[PDB]
């Protein structure tokens, strides 16, 4: 759902006929870790991560 | 003597409690409550739109507010009688509503030259001498030109984030919801509610016939220049037309003899202080004396500035199409409250010098006295510390979490605390360094340690002072 | 690793879109960090979000 | 000769309280809690109607009522909580009189009437609409065995416009919908009573329903309501003959106390009210008397119910029953207390207890004399906040409402999201100036008084003891 949050409320509100002056582009740096995870057993969270 | 003297002394203050507490129970009935309850109700916790929850209490956005001037509000100004306009078949909504806009003008500001390329305008806060008065849009009506303060007999209202002035473009409403609807379509299609505004006021009155009771409606919201709504209300029961029943002039004689026995008061001051001991400030029992007759002729003086001043009503009745103008009546209540208040609370606290009839209530006074010169350093001492909590909380935590965001709304938060109301719950997320560092240092050094030094040194006074009176007695 | 996220909104909202059906954001990808700026003129004062 | 006179009294007295703790506890029987609940479920918290929230409990029109009347109020009373009706449900109407002003001379063009606040004096015993009957036509209170109500905002009369309603569904609906039809709830209003009676055979209870609505002068709608279960055959298995003879020996026990303190107080002429232990006793044989008054009172009168369960067609009144049933109770739950605080005297046999019992008995001076110095302090800073908040918070609206406020205050129950915008100015300085002079100085004398006599007393009972 970040993906239809991002395109309904964020993006509206970055752009438009005034909205707000920004001053300055957004970014989204990312990080993978290369370590792969897996589902924990069902339940949210059991301790930790 | 001290007996054949203090008895006069003492029945002349009954006498005088007595009228001040009829007065009291006169001003303060048990029906404006409803009334102002039911009234309260109508407009504030009542949605702009049944497909939607948000009420006027709970405003987030420039658009929300059309949708309640259309909606919540003309619904709850105009009911059809089974033309005049009743709202709860009682109240009579006499004059018309008035709307008002404060707003600033383009360019109040200044941005810098290397990025003047996307900023093409700014509207600085809300100021005196930044306030627009050109006119803007269609040039047709009041609506779209400034109006001077003393040309709308207006005032100051000392608002949540600054104090408005009288002026500003206003628009007097119909009597007929078919022409008011019409007037505020038009409004909002021709845009005047820009960017540049800052303020918005509506005022109306209602009478409310069975009872003699005047209501005035005053509603205001506030556009920061950091974007945002905040609203705010206020509803005062008024009374102007006082003569009509014999508790009335019940009411007016007390209050003449009230006012006899403060010139009573006043001039058995007046002789005390210069036909006997001059400088007789160190009794505590002569400085109440002069707090009280002060905040008396205060209270004197306030009412007959503007009980003498009712000619509005006047002007209202030779022709009611017009908007009438309570508001300086309201404020000028509201004040009058605030001193009646605080008169009556130390005329009751004076009482405590007619309580020494026997050796326990005299003991328990002279502890209680000589407790006193002792816990004021203490007190000092203890209250510095209290502010230097206070300001660190103001300084650090005064930016996100909305308790700590004003110096008294600090201390506010910080005697709370001390009751045990207020959880850290949100600290953490506000600050997760100096939060807890913060909660556990004020709640253990204010809470286990400065605060019994209080227990103690009253424990210690009350017990040389009765060991003292005790050996008293080993002497005679 | 870091999205420019685009400066209108057609083209922004096309280039998420594209990076979305792409498979960017499925893996262990442990962060995302969306933070762009805001600074008020009338004030004075900038923000970082 | 002091300790076999002492254990004589304890144990009679022991005697006395087991008597009274078994005979209270007999009285409560846990169906009672789940019968009221779920009337009130039923009455007041089912919707008005199928498409509307507006239940009883949030009335806020004239309308409302009148949709009320014909929607939950017939459902649960017309059911398919299983319980039958008995006699017939029956509506009052109080109104005042329009002329109740003297309007002031300036407006007397623009408005015409005052229907004045509710009144003895302003009441109207005129009649109005379609002369038909008792609805349109003032009946006087002693015509109709009425008594005084005290709603939430004055006190009412027991005249006014009744009307008996039908059994079945169908009438009570035509009669309330011609009701409707003519103008009989008018401006002029100011009482709407519904009063009726339910068995529900399943279990042996009856109950006494009662809703009010009050329509204040400045518009808007208050409701209130009364449930009274009651439980009037109370013979009917061996529990109940243990239960008379416990209220036959109780009536003994109460016949010798008081017979030994009219012999007592005919010893001592006076000087008698002062050891504060008769003073008790006294309090504890009055209270009992009343409550054995009342008792005989509310069963000589129990058979005029009898004749109702063979489905008569009248109004069964019920108000009585159920008001002394309430003040049989307020007086039981307080000759309870007080006897329970009487023990007090028999448990000095100790050391530690006996050292208590004189600490309390030798601060209670300074105590009393504190307790006016704070009240006077407490009632002062009550004014102010009547005077202040008596208007817009809810919470100081009354002036009792003050001081519990204050109270609840003191027990840290604050919550100053009203005080502060209801009073800018003025509202913080006394929140603020209420803490500091409650928790750090008026709440440290009451412990400074005790921490001293308790000390003072244990040195001179320990001297005493080693003298
Ligand atoms: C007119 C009316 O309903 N008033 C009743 C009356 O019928 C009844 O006889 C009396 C007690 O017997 O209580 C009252
Ligand atoms: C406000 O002023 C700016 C420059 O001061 C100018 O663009 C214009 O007059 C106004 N802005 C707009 C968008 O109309
Ligand atoms: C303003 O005046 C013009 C001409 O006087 C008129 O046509 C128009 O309806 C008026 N109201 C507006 C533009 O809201
Ligand atoms: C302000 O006061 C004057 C004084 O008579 C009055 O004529 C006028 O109607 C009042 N209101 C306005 C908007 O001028
Ligand atoms: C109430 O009394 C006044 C007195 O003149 C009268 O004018 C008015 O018509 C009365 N009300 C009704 C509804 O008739
Ligand atoms: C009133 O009139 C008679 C009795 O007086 C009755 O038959 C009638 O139904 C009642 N109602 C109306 C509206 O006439």
């Amino acid at each position: 759902e970040l993906w239809p949050w991002m395109a309904h409320v964020l993006l509206p509100y970055v752009h438009g006929n005034q909205s707000s002056p920004e001053l300055g582009p957004p970014r989204l740096r990312q990080v993978r870790l290369q370590e792969a995870l897996y589902p924990d057993p069902p339940g949210p969270r059991v301790h930790t991560c | 003597k001290y007996l054949k003297s203090v008895l006069r002394e003492l029945v002349t203050y009954l006498l005088f409690l007595i009228v001040l507490c009829i007065l009291t129970y006169g001003m303060m009935s048990s029906n404006v409550y409803y009334y102002t309850r039911m009234m309260s109700q109508l407009f504030l916790d009542t949605p702009v739109s049944k497909t939607e929850k948000t009420n006027f209490k709970t405003l987030s956005s420039m658009e929300d507010f059309w949708k309640f001037t259309e909606g919540s509000l003309l619904d709850g100004l105009y009911w059809k009688m089974q033309n005049r306009s009743f709202i709860f078949y009682e109240n009579l909504l006499l004059g018309v509503p008035r709307i008002r806009q404060l707003r600033v003008r383009n360019g109040s500001c200044s941005i810098p030259q290397d990025l003047r390329d996307e900023i093409k305008e700014c509207y600085d806060v809300y100021s005196v001498s930044s306030e627009d008065r050109a006119p803007f849009g269609p040039r047709n009506g009041t609506a779209w030109i400034y109006t001077s303060e003393k040309d709308l007999n207006g005032s100051s209202h000392w608002g949540i984030i600054a104090t408005y002035s009288g002026a500003g473009y206003y628009l007097d409403l119909s009597r007929t919801r078919e022409e008011t609807a019409a007037q505020v379509a038009s409004l909002k299609k021709n845009v005047w509610l820009d960017r540049g505004t800052r303020a918005t006021f509506i005022d109306f009155s209602v009478y409310n016939a069975n009872i003699n009771l005047f209501c005035v409606v005053r509603l205001l919201v506030e556009f920061p220049a950091t974007g945002g709504v905040i609203p705010s209300w206020q509803f005062q029961p008024l009374k102007l037309i006082r003569y009509v029943t014999t508790f009335d002039f019940f009411l007016a004689a007390c209050e003449i003899i009230f006012c006899f026995f403060i010139f009573y008061y006043v001039v058995e001051e007046i002789l005390e202080i210069r036909i006997h001991k001059l400088h007789y400030f160190r009794s505590f029992w002569n400085c109440l004396d002069v707090v009280i007759v002060v905040l008396s002729v205060v209270a004197i003086g306030i009412n007959i500035y503007r009980t003498s001043n009712v000619e509005v009503l006047l002007q209202f009745l030779e022709d009611q199409n017009t908007f009438p103008n309570f508001e300086h009546l309201a404020y000028w209540q509201i004040q009058f409250n605030n001193i009646a208040a605080v008169t009556v609370f130390f005329v009751w606290i004076k009482l405590f010098k007619f309580i020494n009839f026997n050796r326990t209530m005299s003991q328990l006074s002279t502890t209680m006295s000589r407790c006193a010169k002792d816990l004021f350093g203490f007190a000092i001492m203890f209250f510095i510390i209290f502010l230097a909590y206070a300001q660190l909380a103001y300084l650090v935590f005064g930016t996100q979490v909305d308790d700590f965001s004003t110096f008294q709304e600090c201390i506010f938060t910080q005697f709370r605390i001390i009751l045990g109301d207020i959880n850290f719950a949100e600290i953490e997320e506000a600050n997760r360094v100096l939060g807890p560092i913060y909660f556990t240092t004020f709640v253990f050094f204010m809470f286990f340690i400065l605060l019994n030094m209080f227990l103690a040194i009253i424990n210690d006074t009350y017990s040389e002072v009765k060991s003292d009176l005790a050996q008293q007695k080993a002497e005679m | 690793y870091v999205q420019e996220l685009g400066l209108s909104l057609e083209e922004s909202r096309d280039r998420l879109r594209f990076l979305q059906l792409h498979n960017w954001l499925d893996n262990r990808s442990r962060a995302v960090f969306l933070e762009l700026t805001r600074y008020s003129p009338a004030v004075g004062l900038h923000a970082a979000v």
